């Protein structure tokens, strides 16, 4: 993820003032999860929906 | 008889139990001058306390006491 | 369109719900404690 650019998909974190801003760490979590899903796939066993 | 200066009395009170629920109870108990805890920082909250006291009294007349000591 | 903020800086207090609940409980506790202590002192006076 380049320095000073927002990913096309990202997560946001609420600031003390209460506005939702792009969060690098949370978005990294999300995008790593997506990467794993694309390569190894992801199981939803035992999930009721 | 009316020689109350020679009279006295001693009664072993029934044991009394109190469940300290709220901070109100703690505050009220700490207000009573007679309620003395050795550990001033004891946590009375959600504690059961039992009081076993004895009262020694002398008399001034049939209706009034001239000295009261509960301990 | 115009947006007018007539909030008097309240938005700058963090965790507003907890702050106001703390204020309210402080007041309620002080009131209840004082009332209970006063009642008990009066009753002790009335018995002694």
């Amino acid at each position: 993820i380049p320095r000073e650019t927002i990913p096309f998909l990202h997560l946001r974190k609420k600031t003390p003032a209460g506005d939702w801003k792009y969060d690098r760490q949370l978005s990294s979590l999300f995008l790593d999860g997506l990467e794993k899903a694309a390569f190894n796939g992801v199981t939803f066993k035992d999930k009721y929906v | 008889y009316t020689d109350f200066e020679n009279t006295f009395q001693k009664t072993v009170e029934p044991v009394y139990q109190m469940h300290i629920k709220t901070s109100k109870d703690i505050a009220v108990l700490r207000s009573k001058e007679w309620f003395q805890l050795d550990d001033e920082d004891f946590d009375l909250l959600n504690k059961t306390l039992t009081f076993e006291t004895e009262t020694e009294v002398t008399f001034k007349n049939a209706n009034i006491f001239s000295s009261v000591k509960c301990f | 369109p115009v947006m007018a903020d007539l909030n008097g800086g309240l938005q700058f207090v963090p965790e507003l719900k907890e702050f106001t609940a703390k204020l309210r409980k402080e007041l309620v506790e002080t009131s209840e404690v004082r009332k209970a202590v006063s009642i008990e002192t009066a009753l002790e006076h009335k018995v002694v």
